[PDB]
């Protein structure tokens, strides 16, 4: 079956930095389109970046544009997320999904098909 | 944002819904509401999508809607198995790709 | 005038251009020679749109400056050097150029099919 | 290599289009061969020209797809379907196609020229 | 219809020029002929270029009226006059306008490339 | 003489729809752009929306941007404006108005040349 | 937005001028400020378009005025049966095309 | 090696215009880009305007956009700045100085370097 | 806007280090960050340009730097004609070229 692991750093002081990685199994990477979202234990779901299959192209919620950055190695199936500043705010556990976006010969997703486990940020 | 009620809750065998609402530019010109069912300790599962869609490996009982600037998960025969967390997300356009809105408890 | 600039800096060179240009295109073998200098035209037009560069003299791109092409500094390149002498400066690179120019072009365009996708 | 994705599906097929594009322009008779070589390109790119697609090899349109032309999904059409299938089963349309894009194109330029006069 | 809009006002004129760019390309001397066809075609092709309207029927550029060219108003000019009329009233500034297009469009892809390098 | 009348309903419940033609005569339709305009009973005239003489453009206020949609027919001599979500604030008297721009090939207007007659609509 | 004062009186005959203010940048920017007498129950008529040309149909005694960011109507030889709701308005660049005024009572 | 002289006005009414020029040697104009940039009376220095080199390009602060104009002479090597609507707080030291600026064909500057001696403009 | 000490109090055989701090965005993005020295009743007289670089006449005993989003200006050797007021300025990009700070007396 399908499997999505986010692996990462643990607890982090602010003004730091945090690399997270995400290690995708059955299926085809490159073929699908991720993102990056984050559940508080104080809040809902809400989405932080969006990543294309090729992953030419990134896009962030505005408060992280100037922070964080998204990325992907497709020849290792691996998505990874970089973070800076990882203010008292931004705790929580965060998430990797499939979905969210197509390359227009695909048909239109926008949707977060498949989720990982997800991994504990702690400032 | 999107808004949805705190909790619902119905007898086992019970009919159910789940209101979601957002503002009328976002939900009534983008057609792509989703629902996800997520159980505590467990990472969010996609229950309803494309508003009347539902993805393979989930139960028939499960569907959804979607009416004006609102939308809305139906969840018929309630089990004790359906215990969990339901959340709202839409499309936003390209200046805010997605919203969402807090957790629903059964 | 055509090739007025020839001996002219590489600066001084890019203000002349169109005159250059619009001179390019200005029994039997007289009209091989007309048909082989449209086909030219014609191959420096296409290489021009696969780059995406089809609309104008000037065209900026997104592929960097490698450095190992040539370390001279901008201002030893455009104000001392020729365009001939810059020419022999970059003699072995322009086919390694080229291509990735093509490669910077297609992805370029794929982007913007993916941008526009977006409702 | 020329035609070396003409047998892979459509999306794969996609991203050589620069191969076919480059490799095209490549006794009388046969300056007569080279003659109509390049009237069928500037043809070509005209058409394209017409269409406002400039020198874009990849051009997307305000056109819509009618679905009487074809009724197949976007996922059938371009991951199980070769070129040379899809340009069989709409042969019958393209001419149609051609048309409205004519007037997409000459509606979009009167369009801008009359937003461009706004002060 | 081809040149069917000649004797119309240039305003409905100016809605049928599609037909004529379709129109423009459609045994030693048979072959010259096409040649110059050709190469007429592609001087204004690159004429269009310079002026930076390679991809367009009707382009917008910068360059004022003079007003001694012709004092007409455009009321005038547009719905009182033909294409015939308005060519032979301008036929003594035709390359004096020419040639401010290409001052200005190298004004324009000067300054389009300083805008550009601003980080 | 130009003539243009209105034609629409008059009372609708805050957030419903309504629809308000205008029938043109003493004119050539496609000639001319033109706009609606609307004055509330106690306060001055503000303009609402603009069509260009073949309809391929429509210009709205930011306030009604959202749920005002302007429309026109040249063969029938109709302009219409279809109203959606009405809020307490768009009951106004509106009005039917030829000028205003000018498509490029003929002279400039900038202004409103013929007027209507007006209808009132209630929210 | 313009400004226009709420009112101007004067006796039969006389000359009266009615002003029109606003913000320098849509007054100064476009010179295209047009004038509409609006007789109460009725539909505004144009009376002055751009600065100072006169449409047909209005007589010599409504002349308009510029200067600065300050756009003016003179009425000449007032009459008692001219007595109308006077506005002005002005093109306000592309983001926002037309501003009014209010009215001006005789 | 290279001088600049500024000669403009003083005390001026308020809505009233002015204009600043300057002239300078040690160089040629349609070599390098130049700005106005303004000591407020009892404070530091404040950018205005930016010329590039061949004069087709002006860029202003917004504060100033709708009342500064930078244009350029380089025949007459004379820069100049036109001020209209004469807002009281426009009361500075205005210096004229060199840079900002490249045309790509030199290595980007984005750096002021020479100065002169500023003219005192009062309202 | 950019921070800057008001003043600082410099002393023979010592060094002084003048901070300047600003938005995190400009400063990072914009390695561009230059320092003028004003001396009282005369024009500033640039001192260092780039995070690194010195303009022709000015010694090496003026030297930039910069970390994260602050930048600062190091002087050693202080002498008698180097009390004057100091200013940091940065680029900002094409919305906005320039961002200055105010002045830091010795
Ligand atoms: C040749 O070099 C001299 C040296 O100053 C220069 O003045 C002249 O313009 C150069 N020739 C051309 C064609 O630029
Ligand atoms: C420069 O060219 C060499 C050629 O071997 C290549 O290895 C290197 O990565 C290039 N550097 C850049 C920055 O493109
Ligand atoms: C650029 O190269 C020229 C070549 O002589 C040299 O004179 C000049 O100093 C160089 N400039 C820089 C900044 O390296
Ligand atoms: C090009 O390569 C040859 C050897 O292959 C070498 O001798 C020559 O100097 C090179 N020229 C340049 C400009 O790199
Ligand atoms: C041809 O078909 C085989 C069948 O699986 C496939 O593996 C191969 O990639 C295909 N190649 C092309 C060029 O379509
Ligand atoms: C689509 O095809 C049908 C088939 O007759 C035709 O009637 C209709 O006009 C077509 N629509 C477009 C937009 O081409
Ligand atoms: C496309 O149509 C075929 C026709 O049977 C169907 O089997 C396939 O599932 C469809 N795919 C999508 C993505 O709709
Ligand atoms: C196209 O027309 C031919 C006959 O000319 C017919 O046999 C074929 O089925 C048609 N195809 C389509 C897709 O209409
Ligand atoms: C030709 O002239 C007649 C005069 O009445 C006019 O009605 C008609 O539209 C004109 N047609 C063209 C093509 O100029
Ligand atoms: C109009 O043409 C005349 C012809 O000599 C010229 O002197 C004048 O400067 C021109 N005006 C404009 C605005 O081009
Ligand atoms: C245009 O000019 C002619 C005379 O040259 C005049 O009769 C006509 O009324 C003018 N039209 C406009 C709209 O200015
Ligand atoms: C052009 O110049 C010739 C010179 O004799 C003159 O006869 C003709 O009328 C002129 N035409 C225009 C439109 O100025």
């Amino acid at each position: 079956e399908v499997q999505l692991v986010e692996t990462g750093g643990g607890l982090v002081q602010p003004g730091g930095s945090l690399k997270l990685s995400c290690r995708a199994s059955g299926y085809t990477f490159s073929s699908f389109a991720m993102s990056w979202v984050r559940q508080a234990p104080g809040k809902g779901l809400e989405w932080v970046s969006l990543i294309n299959d090729r992953g030419g192209l990134t896009f962030y919620v505005d408060s992280v544009k100037g922070r964080f950055t998204i990325s992907r190695d497709n020849s290792k199936n691996t998505l990874s997320l970089q973070m800076h500043s990882l203010r008292d705010g931004d705790t929580a556990v965060y998430y990797c999904a499939t979905g969210g976006m197509s390359s227009a010969l695909q048909s239109s997703k926008y949707y977060f098909d498949f989720w990982g486990q997800g991994a504990l940020v702690t400032v | 944002a999107l808004t949805q009620p705190p909790s619902v809750s119905g007898s086992p065998g019970q009919s159910v819904t789940i209101s979601c609402t957002g503002t009328s530019s976002d939900i009534g010109s983008y057609n792509y509401v989703s629902w996800y069912q997520q159980h505590p300790g467990k990472a969010p599962k996609l229950m309803i999508y494309d508003v009347t869609q539902r993805p393979s490996g989930v139960s028939d009982r499960f569907s959804g809607s979607k009416s004006g600037n609102t939308a809305s998960l139906t969840i018929s025969g309630l089990q004790a198995d359906d215990e969990a967390d339901y959340y709202c997300s839409a499309y936003a356009g390209r200046q805010t790709f997605y919203i969402f809105g807090g957790g629903t408890r059964l | 005038g055509f090739l007025g600039a020839a001996g002219s800096t590489m600066g001084a060179a890019s203000m002349t251009l169109t005159v250059q240009a619009r001179n390019l295109l200005s029994g039997i073998k007289q009209l091989q020679a007309r048909v082989l200098a449209v086909e030219h035209y014609l191959r420096d037009q296409q290489l021009l749109g696969i780059w995406g560069c089809s609309g104008k003299l000037i065209c900026c791109t997104n592929v960097p400056w490698n450095s190992s092409w040539s370390n001279r500094n901008l201002s030893e390149i455009w104000d001392n050097m020729t365009w001939l002498q810059w020419d022999k400066e970059i003699s072995n690179y322009t086919q390694i150029i080229y291509g990735l120019l093509e490669e910077s072009q297609n992805q370029q365009e794929k982007n913007e099919q993916d941008l526009l996708a977006l409702d």
